């Protein structure tokens, strides 16, 4: 159930059947294959720094 | 805001300024491409509005910044239902021209009246804006943001003779030092869910700032996602 840890959904838990789980995610992404994780449909989904801020890293 | 940091470009994309009869005088956040979201307050029913996003210094030029014009001002409508209280202290913004989304120019995440709920007891969001870096002091020139956690509505009720309804909550610490100001207001107090930012608040009002004993007043988004989703969708 949602109950521990939001149903391990990333973003949204709802209750389904058999204490099952049905997750979801909000407009400008999409529930990746594991039924669990948020992954970004368009160019710039909301909520997310891509600047990655400064210029040191491996990248 | 007071005992804040500077943002880095691009940290907080959605966050946008608002000029007008005052340069910078508030603060709101990108909806999607058409709409802003702000607090009422800043938007007295007349007045000609400009928006800037992409926004970081306000003194410089980054050459992300755009600028666009104001046609459409929705206060919410119980807004000033009752005299000087900032109960429902929020507003919609409509753009002239759609913004171009890029790194610097992102809406921020709107979950449903649940979510929201969920995400502000989390208990820790960041605000920021242009706004006083210090009670009756200078504006920021560089965009402000501080992390600040929820406070006890209980504790929050005792912090004012003045009332706090259940369209509101606290954030600050009992120490002070540290909260939104003047100027800040529309601006957005935002939770991070794992990467991915979500509206929690809006900047709304409060005594002074940063004071011990005082806390910043944020309108709860919560209690209105349904009115902006219906009030901002694209066609
Ligand atoms: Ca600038």
């Amino acid at each position: 159930t949602c109950n521990i840890k939001n149903g391990r959904c990333e973003q949204f838990c709802k209750n389904s059947a058999d204490n099952k789980v049905v997750c979801s995610c909000t407009e400008g992404y999409r529930l990746a294959e594991n039924q669990k994780s948020c992954e970004p449909a368009v160019p710039f989904p909301c909520g997310r720094v891509s600047v990655s801020q400064t210029s040191k890293l491996t990248r | 805001v007071v005992g804040g940091e500077d943002a880095k470009p691009g940290q907080f994309p959605w966050q946008v300024v608002l000029n007008g009869k005052v340069d910078a005088f508030c603060g709101g956040s990108i909806v999607n491409e058409k709409w802003i979201v702000t607090a009422a307050h800043c938007v007295e029913t007349g007045v000609k509005i400009t928006v800037v996003a992409g926004e970081h210094n306000i003194e410089e030029t980054e050459h992300t910044e755009q600028k666009r014009n104001v046609i459409r001002i929705i206060p919410h409508h119980n807004f000033n239902a009752a005299i000087n209280t900032y109960n429902h202290d929020i507003a919609l913004l409509e753009l002239d021209e759609p913004l171009v989304l890029n790194s610097y120019v992102t809406p921020i995440c709107i979950a449903d009246k649940e979510y929201t709920n969920i995400f502000l007891k989390f208990g820790s969001g960041y605000v920021s804006g242009w706004g006083r870096v210090f009670h009756k002091g200078r504006s920021a020139l560089v965009l402000q943001y501080l992390r600040v956690p929820l406070v006890d509505r209980a504790t929050c009720l005792r912090s004012t003779k003045f009332t706090i309804t259940n369209n509101m909550f606290c954030a600050g610490f009992h120490e002070g030092g540290r909260d939104s100001c003047q100027g800040d207001s529309g601006g957005p107090h935002v939770t991070e869910v794992e990467g991915t930012s979500f509206l929690t608040g809006i900047i709304s009002w409060g005594e002074e700032c940063a004071m011990k004993g005082k806390y910043g007043i944020y309108t709860k988004v919560s209690r209105y996602v349904n009115w902006i989703k219906e009030k901002t969708k694209l066609t």
